[PDB]
């Protein structure tokens, strides 16, 4: 299977034709996506198999082949880029200044960009190209618009 | 049976399209990983 670092689509042939259910990040031999994309199921990469290694429904994250490797964090001040990978469409960068989700357990950056469900797992990057989290777990606000948390894991 | 297909490198793009606002929201996160607005 392909193990080159980068962004990948997560597909299935269970439904009509070939359907994109989400997106993920290959870094340091580990595949990273949101839990709601795969529900923790095994994945295929060519003739090879990727088995789940860590996951957490509340964080809405999952890693395959090894432990979570992404540990960059939003600086709380600068614009970031969503590397959106929409279904049937080329990877495209969108630059934005994150807002904030304020919770009882601390504040999290959030991006106010609305893409199809199959875009979940797309990476959000800082100016150095480091992945500061994944897009796709968020909320629908008053005017009906979508806002995603910048969801990041812990590197043990 | 889910499978993955490469879509690109992870890099910052100079002069990318710039959009989106920056809302400050009070939210709650439940045990099922669902966010909701706190009012
Ligand atoms: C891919 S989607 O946009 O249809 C979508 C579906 C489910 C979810 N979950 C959030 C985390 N908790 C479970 C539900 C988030 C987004």
């Amino acid at each position: 299977g392909e193990t080159t670092d980068g962004v990948y689509r997560v597909m299935t042939r269970r439904l009509l034709g070939s359907t994109q259910v989400g997106v993920g990040v290959m870094q340091e031999g580990v595949f990273h996506t949101m839990w709601h994309v795969t529900k923790g199921a095994a994945l295929r990469s060519g003739e090879g198999r990727l088995d789940p290694y860590w996951g957490d429904v509340k964080q809405d994250l999952v890693s395959y082949c090894g432990p979570w490797k992404l540990d960059a964090a939003w600086d709380g001040l600068s614009e970031v880029q969503l590397l959106a990978v929409p279904p049937g469409e080329r990877a495209k960068n969108i630059q934005t200044l994150p807002g904030i989700f304020k919770t009882k357990d601390g504040d999290i950056g959030a991006v106010a960009l609305d893409y199809p469900a199959g875009t979940s797992g797309s990476p959000i990057l800082d100016k150095c190209g480091r992945v500061i989290g994944l897009y796709g777990n968020g909320v629908v606000i008053k005017n009906g618009s979508y806002v995603s948390a910048i969801t990041q894991g812990k590197r043990e | 049976d889910m499978y993955i297909e490469r879509a690109g490198d992870i890099t910052w793009e100079k002069d990318a399209e710039v959009t989106g606002n920056s809302p400050r929201l009070d939210v709650a996160l439940d045990e099922s990983g669902d966010f909701s607005l706190v009012e």
